RNA sequence: CGCUGAAAGCAUCUAAGCGGGAAGCCCGCCCCAAGAUGAGGCCUCCCACGGCAGCCGGUAAGGACCCGGGAAGACCA
RNA sequence: CGAUGUCGGCUCGUCGCAUCCUGGGGCUGAAGAAGGUCCCAAGGGUUGGGCUGUUCGCCCAUUAAAGCGGCACGCGAGCUG
């Protein structure tokens, strides 16, 4: 989990989505799942 | 392009009653209530049941798609019923059935003993695959994803409690 | 929950498998009980225990109407035991067999105003190196201005003892019956001849 | 101290 | 003329059903009804509001994120003791203080104000033991 | 970290709903505690005293004073 | 400025959390063990000694760890000097 103020897609494969108030990106590659934060 | 106002097929005999915020689906394998929002209509046709939503606001077309599922599960839940597999992976790896109880060897210093809830039912074929069954799709699902977190895929070994067709992604150890 | 009222006696050590073993002897029993606490009378569930037998010529009428009603020979200690409610009317020591752990709660005994150093383990001040006059002084007690005062609680010299403590998880190293003996491994609050509460242990 | 002669407040006895 | 003042007036007793209604505007009404300002007489220095007894505080109403974000707040005098109990929680061992915590602080500060406090009689449960006086069930 | 799941035919722990999850939070343990003036509860005792929500007196149940003391204590308690 | 005693030590704490340890985690160029990095967490803990007035720092021997800051560079009607 990286945690930042800028999360964005790193590959085509990420997703961006918003769990309870926070802003995520999953994905298939662990190293690009993002936290707002 | 849309879940709420696909018509939901009705198998003979399951009965679909329609009541304040909840559906009720008889079947032969048992029955399952279906809280609804009190937004959405619920409507029973021919071997049919369908779902209405009052307006295009956000709220209504996203609780329309749920509620359609959320119905369509539970009449599948009470005529083919639900079930997921399990299978165990590594070389001591193995399960056993223990009266109605699944009885895992996994690693552990121990035995791992899991009790099926109340409607739910285990079953063990082969010592090295198990079969999660039930009429409740979430409960089903529930339950086989609480016995797989008791020793999860490992990440550079095909060893652990798999889902049927679940991908063996390992990585590289030296 | 089971409980009786004592008195302690005093202390001294049995041999037990080639081992010492420091033991307190408390004179528990026989406890009468005289009054039952029900929910539907008074919202709870407790025995109340009579303890040690009271000359009646000291025993006024409002305490005397209260051990007619429960058909009780004058007692000169009245203690509840709280979520007991005993099969018969009188409690002994029998209720405890060697081997089980108990909690026994007594007065300790007291200090009176006892200096910062005895009651709280304060570490005074130096005896040479210039120290002046503070040698079992408690240093420091605030800040400044912020916030100008002194905490709640703050740890100073008081009274210290003389009060109600519990002591726990205590073996049960042997009861006589016939003397109404229950012999305890280890310390009891308060001196000889103080009055305890012995209960059945909360710890597991 | 305060006291001797190179400060001048809180801190010695009488002397004025 | 000077302005007429009363004699002392016998008080009213009162009841209000509390399900369903949210917390702050029902406590608005309370506050008037504790104060007398429904009172053509009204007078700001005597005690001649009604006696509001109160049913169902239990299922007083709120809106938002209340149950899980309001939280009220204790200070014992001791280092480290500010204490914080959410609406849930009160809700679900003291539910008859959160009238009575929403009511106070609409009441005027004072010996006055206090003695106004001691008026309402705020109720858990459909019931309440002051059927000796009779109150008239007001709907608000 | 999930289950089920739309909006968005797929996907999504979430928008409806349901799990798991910290030496931390709430209880639980130990101590104080009804001046908690919101002054609580239970058991028992005395009782309709004599004189023009009040007054003065003689008592009841009880208590205090005094004394012998106390691993209680500065005095007080 | 008709006085708001000035470093440090000692004593006594208490708070913050940007967390040193202990508890829970995600990612790892995570085989295991042991690390790295980030997130949650302030309940409790956070040693003894040589040098120097020292704060700090270096060093010795240990440790789960030997945290960083605020409180008038916390605290002289509390001591030291
Ligand atoms: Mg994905
Ligand atoms: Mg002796
Ligand atoms: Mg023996
Ligand atoms: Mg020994
Ligand atoms: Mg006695
Ligand atoms: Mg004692
Ligand atoms: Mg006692
Ligand atoms: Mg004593
Ligand atoms: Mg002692
Ligand atoms: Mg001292
Ligand atoms: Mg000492
Ligand atoms: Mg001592
Ligand atoms: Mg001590
Ligand atoms: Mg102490
Ligand atoms: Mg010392
Ligand atoms: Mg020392
Ligand atoms: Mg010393
Ligand atoms: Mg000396
Ligand atoms: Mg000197
Ligand atoms: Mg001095
Ligand atoms: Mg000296
Ligand atoms: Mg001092
Ligand atoms: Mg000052
Ligand atoms: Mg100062
Ligand atoms: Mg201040
Ligand atoms: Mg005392
Ligand atoms: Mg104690
Ligand atoms: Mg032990
Ligand atoms: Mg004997
Ligand atoms: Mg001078
Ligand atoms: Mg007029
Ligand atoms: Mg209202
Ligand atoms: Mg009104
Ligand atoms: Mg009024
Ligand atoms: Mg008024
Ligand atoms: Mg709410
Ligand atoms: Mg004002
Ligand atoms: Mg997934
Ligand atoms: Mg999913
Ligand atoms: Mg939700
Ligand atoms: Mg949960
Ligand atoms: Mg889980
Ligand atoms: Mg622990
Ligand atoms: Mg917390
Ligand atoms: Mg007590
Ligand atoms: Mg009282
Ligand atoms: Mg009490
Ligand atoms: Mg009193
Ligand atoms: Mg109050
Ligand atoms: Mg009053
Ligand atoms: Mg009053
Ligand atoms: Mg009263
Ligand atoms: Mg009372
Ligand atoms: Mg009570
Ligand atoms: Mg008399
Ligand atoms: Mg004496
Ligand atoms: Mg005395
Ligand atoms: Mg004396
Ligand atoms: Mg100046
Ligand atoms: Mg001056
Ligand atoms: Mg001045
Ligand atoms: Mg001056
Ligand atoms: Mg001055
Ligand atoms: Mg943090
Ligand atoms: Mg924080
Ligand atoms: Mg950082
Ligand atoms: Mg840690
Ligand atoms: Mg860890
Ligand atoms: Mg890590
Ligand atoms: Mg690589
Ligand atoms: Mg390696
Ligand atoms: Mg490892
Ligand atoms: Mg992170
Ligand atoms: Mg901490
Ligand atoms: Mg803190
Ligand atoms: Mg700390
Ligand atoms: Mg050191
Ligand atoms: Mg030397
Ligand atoms: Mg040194
Ligand atoms: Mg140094
Ligand atoms: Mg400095
Ligand atoms: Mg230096
Ligand atoms: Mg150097
Ligand atoms: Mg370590
Ligand atoms: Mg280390
Ligand atoms: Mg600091
Ligand atoms: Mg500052
Ligand atoms: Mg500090
Ligand atoms: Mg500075
Ligand atoms: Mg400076
Ligand atoms: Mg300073
Ligand atoms: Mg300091
Ligand atoms: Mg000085
Ligand atoms: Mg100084
Ligand atoms: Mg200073
Ligand atoms: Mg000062
Ligand atoms: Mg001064
Ligand atoms: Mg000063
Ligand atoms: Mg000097
Ligand atoms: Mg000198
Ligand atoms: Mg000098
Ligand atoms: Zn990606």
């Amino acid at each position: 989990m990286k945690v930042r103020a800028s999360v964005k897609r790193i590959c085509d494969k990420c997703k961006v989505i918003r769990r309870h108030g926070r802003v995520y990106v999953i994905c298939e590659n662990p190293k690009h799942k993002q936290r707002q934060g | 392009s849309r879940i709420g106002r696909l018509p939901i097929p009705v198998p003979k005999g399951v009965s679909v009653e329609v009541a304040p915020g909840r559906v009720k689906v008889k079947g032969p394998k048992g029955e399952l209530e279906v809280p609804v929002s009190p937004e959405m209509r619920v409507v029973v046709e021919e071997g049919v049941v369908r779902v209405e939503r009052p307006s295009d606001e956000r709220r209504h077309k996203s609780l329309h798609g749920l509620t359609r599922t959320l119905i369509a599960n539970a009449v599948k839940g009470v005529s083919e019923g639900y079930s997921k597999e399990l299978l165990i992976k590594g070389i001591g790896y193995r399960a056993r059935l223990v009266g109605r109880a699944l009885e895992l060897t996994v690693g552990f210093s121990h035995p791992v003993v899991v009790e099926p809830p109340e409607g739910i039912t285990f079953e063990v074929p082969e010592p090295t695959r198990v079969r999660v069954s039930g009429i409740d799709k979430q409960k089903v699902g529930q339950v086989a994803a609480n016995i797989r977190a008791i020793r999860k895929p490992s990440a550079y070994h095909e060893k652990g409690i798999y889902y049927a067709g679940e991908p063996v992604r390992l990585k590289p150890g030296k | 929950m089971k409980g009786i009222l004592g008195v302690k006696v005093g202390m001294t050590r049995i041999f037990r498998d080639d081992r010492a073993v420091p033991v307190t002897v408390i004179l528990a029993g026989p406890c009468p009980v005289v009054q039952r606490r029900t929910p539907e009378k008074d919202g709870y569930t407790a025995v109340q225990l009579g303890f040690l037998p009271q000359n009646p010529k000291r025993v006024n009428r409002p305490l005397k109407g209260h051990f007619a009603k429960a058909g009780v020979e004058p007692v000169r200690i009245l203690r509840e035991i709280r979520d007991f409610n005993p099969e018969g009317d009188t409690v002994t020591v029998e209720i405890f067999k060697p081997g089980e752990r108990v909690d026994v709660t007594g007065t300790s005994k007291g200090r009176g105003f006892a200096g910062v150093m005895k009651r709280w383990n304060f570490a005074g001040g130096p005896d040479s190196h210039g120290a002046h006059k503070i040698h079992r002084h408690p240093g420091s007690i605030g800040n400044r201005k912020t916030p100008g005062r002194v905490y709640k609680g703050k740890k100073m010299a008081g009274h210290y003892g003389a009060e109600r403590v519990t002591v726990m998880n205590l073996e049960v190293v042997d009861v006589i019956p016939e003397e109404n003996l229950l012999l305890v491994k280890g310390a009891v609050p308060g001196p000889n001849g103080g009055l305890v509460i012995v209960r059945e242990t909360k710890k597991a | 101290s305060p006291g001797n002669c190179a400060s001048c407040s809180n801190s010695a006895s009488a002397n004025c | 003329m000077k302005t007429y003042v009363p004699k002392q007036v016998e008080p009213r007793w009162v009841l209000i059903d509390a399900e369903g209604k949210t917390l702050g505007r029902l406590a608005t009404k309370i506050a008037t009804l504790l104060r007398g300002k429904h009172r053509p007489d009204w007078t700001p220095n005597v005690a001649m509001g009604d006696f509001v007894v109160v049913v169902n505080a239990d299922k007083i109403r709120v809106t938002g994120k209340k149950l899980e974000q309001k939280i009220y707040t204790r200070y014992s005098g001791y280092p480290g003791g500010l204490k914080k109990i959410p609406l849930e929680k009160m809700l679900a061992t003291h539910p008859e203080r959160v009238l009575e915590h929403a009511v106070k602080g609409m009441l005027p500060k004072g010996p006055l104000g206090r003695r106004l406090f001691k008026r309402l009689k705020v109720y858990a449960g459909p019931d309440h033991p002051h059927q000796a006086q009779r109150p008239e069930k007001l709907e608000v």
